């Protein structure tokens, strides 16, 4: 459907601008702006994924989604992603809100990790959904 | 209900007319929701209502889902049919809407829970 | 009390960011990486204005906010912010909705504009609440 | 009939405590009691109208009102009102639900100032008799 | 679910809209318009609860209400109001035909003053789900 | 079909002394569409709010809306419209006739009373 | 019926009560005393001749009337009254009104014509009833 | 010229209730004068009615329903005192009873007590 493949298309336009703002990571501790961008782009990549969990979630009357979690566990529930990516994405999510709306409290530790390790946790989504 | 009456009546009185939603107690009133390209003239809306009104011989209420609420479009989206559209605007607004609404959710949820006791 | 000291301070913290980021406005529409540091810092302001605003709205028990820029609406109907500044901070909760929900139609010629013209905005809704 | 000489009367008190309460649009802005005072008003006319229409309707043996609005529609189908007023008369069936309110605020006005006339063609329209 | 949680934030609105316009009583029986606003909460009140008992009548499958006192009727067949309960909101009901007057008044400020509670009952019943 | 021995129970069951009942809205004439329009005569007049409640006791029995009228208390015009259009459930033939002339006594007398008041309002 | 003898008996009470107290008439018009007693007697038998005439409009289901010259011409209409009696008596109502209302055009010729010639008009009345 | 015109009357009926009733040794005897009592308390009774008639007519403020309604109405627009809209509503029951069906020391009290009513009435209107 043309809606997930914009979000598909949105998911890998950020994930390029979080690796090419991160560059080797020698200066993002340091720099605000960096952080900053990566933040964003980050956030994008979770509601470019929220909105394909709602947009099927809707289509195939799996149910209602209260909120964005949820979405992802829904999709779980009836085994269209994996348990283990879908508390991946939930945990995702929860580090967005933390890195968006209390950035003083956020581990950019974390954030390091995520970039380092977790950005094939989109990517795997991309893949699953794609692969209906 | 005659959706072909609630059909032709709005797409001959709503400029550049993408969506219509048959919503409410039918899918008291007929719950109608609308989007078009524009806004429209809350006035002007009130009184096409009751030009449906008129005509299906019970009250109506028509909703302009570009100006209304977010609670209020996330129940269309829940529990509405579609009467007139393509596919892809109702895919489009329920997306947008859906979104929305978590959103929503998250900024005033404290203040459900304290209205709620 | 003492969550809208916070939310106030992360108000000043992200204008501030805003304009050192910003600088002149010359090489801001062809850095992809000032508009991330200053898009993402315009959501955390009007998100925390939201935060204020609800608070405030959950204390005085004035009403349940419908949308995210009805919490601003329901100050104004209680007369503790001027309707004019009201609907500057609901159309700023617009442009939130579409640099989150719609990543690339956003003109950036409206961010440039609010950046110019527009902060002082927030400070207005910062300037009224903090004496009462 | 006392029935339709009261209903007349009410309908012109009604009237001029909505002109009475809403002035010139004075401070009707942010004071939810004149505001309730003019919509509550509203409604009793637009019933002492329908009960009008009923009264005439059966009186006249021209049918059973199905709706509120089907009894101006047997009324207008026997030329005792026109089309239009008839319409007009019908489109303030629909006020008594957004009693049940700020940007349909709008939507009281508008009725404040252009359809109060409707009302009143309405008790002269009948006062023929 | 909104539905209901609209409903409840309507009828504490106007329950305390009538504490404010009543007052002590003493000016109120003395300016129609205070009456107006209060009789038009009141309706607000009732309609708010015959909403929440028929969307609560549906989603919990009781059947389906032929009338306003029917919406109660299920709810206190099923137990999910007391009888009591019931029948205060029935006689609430009535109101609606009030506004459409000082043979009236007294039932009015017996309702503000004693009746008020029945709905703060109802609507701690279904917070209570 | 109304229930008229609900009706008539009902206000036996409730009034103290009632001595008559009359059905006389819509549904006295042919039931249309609606108020059930319900007057009663007794030795006193009854309460105010006690009446109203007692509606709404009989609009519970009977799934509609009620108006209770207490003839004792009721206008000219209103006592006239009884008489009038009302059919009388219960209590005895005198009672109905000497209300009945005490009424319409009445009401003749407010129409010269009241008849320039009338014509100048409708017309 | 009660209510008919009862006014029936109203009737002949109120005008042996206008004839004892106007028995010769010397003194009658310049003693206004003896007259505001003659009009209150007089309307009594009009009132009661009135509420007959609406009791049986109603019985016989021939209409309510609104005036009491309607009630009169009910009964004329359905052939109960003889119709100079429906026109003798709402006469009578209407020499009243200026009797009792208007008390100063009051002929007070017509006063006495009345109890003079007019008065069994409301006795053939009662006899029509019965 | 209608309001005076009933204000004369009320005068000289009043006048004549007083002359005829007077000391009260025999009213409770004697008929004819119950008679003219009775009458002239009704005639001030009515001509009440007209001027207050007469007064809503001239300034719409509504149908009287009954005749105590024509008292009612001059009070909800405050031209009378409610005090005084009640008494002379108790005299329109009066009136009602001698006119369609009278114990009379009912008739004996309000002659001996209550006139000020009718004369507090024309003292109120005349004076508006």
């Amino acid at each position: 459907n043309d809606i997930i493949i914009n979000k598909i298309a949105t998911i890998k336009r950020c994930i390029k601008r979080i690796q090419q703002v991160y560059g080797d990571g020698s200066q993002f501790k340091q720099d605000f702006t960096l952080q900053d961008s990566v933040i964003l782009n980050l956030q994008r990549c979770c509601e470019a994924c929220i909105d394909i969990a709602n947009h099927i979630n809707r289509q195939q009357q799996l149910g209602i989604p209260q909120s964005s979690r949820d979405s992802f566990t829904l999709l779980a529930q009836n085994n269209l992603i994996t348990q283990p990516l879908s508390d991946n994405l939930k945990k995702m999510v929860g580090l967005r809100n933390i890195a968006v709306h209390d950035a003083q409290e956020l581990n950019l530790d974390i954030v390091v990790h995520v970039v380092q390790h977790h950005l094939e946790d989109f990517e795997q989504f991309i893949d699953v959904i794609k692969a209906e | 209900l005659n959706e072909n009456k609630i059909i032709k009546l709005l797409r001959d009185n709503i400029p550049k007319l993408q969506l219509i939603y048959l919503f409410g107690s039918y899918s008291s009133d007929i719950d109608i929701a609308v989007l078009a390209a524009d806004t429209l003239d809350n006035i002007a809306r009130w009184e096409l209502a009751q030009k449906l009104a008129s005509a299906l011989d019970s009250d109506v209420d028509l909703v302009d889902l570009r100006s209304a609420s977010t609670v209020l479009c996330q129940q269309v989206v829940t529990q509405g049919k579609q009467l007139w559209g393509t596919q892809q605007d109702d895919e489009l607004f329920a997306v947008k809407t859906i979104s929305m609404y978590q959103h929503l959710q998250a900024e005033r949820q404290a203040i459900i829970d304290d209205v709620m006791a």
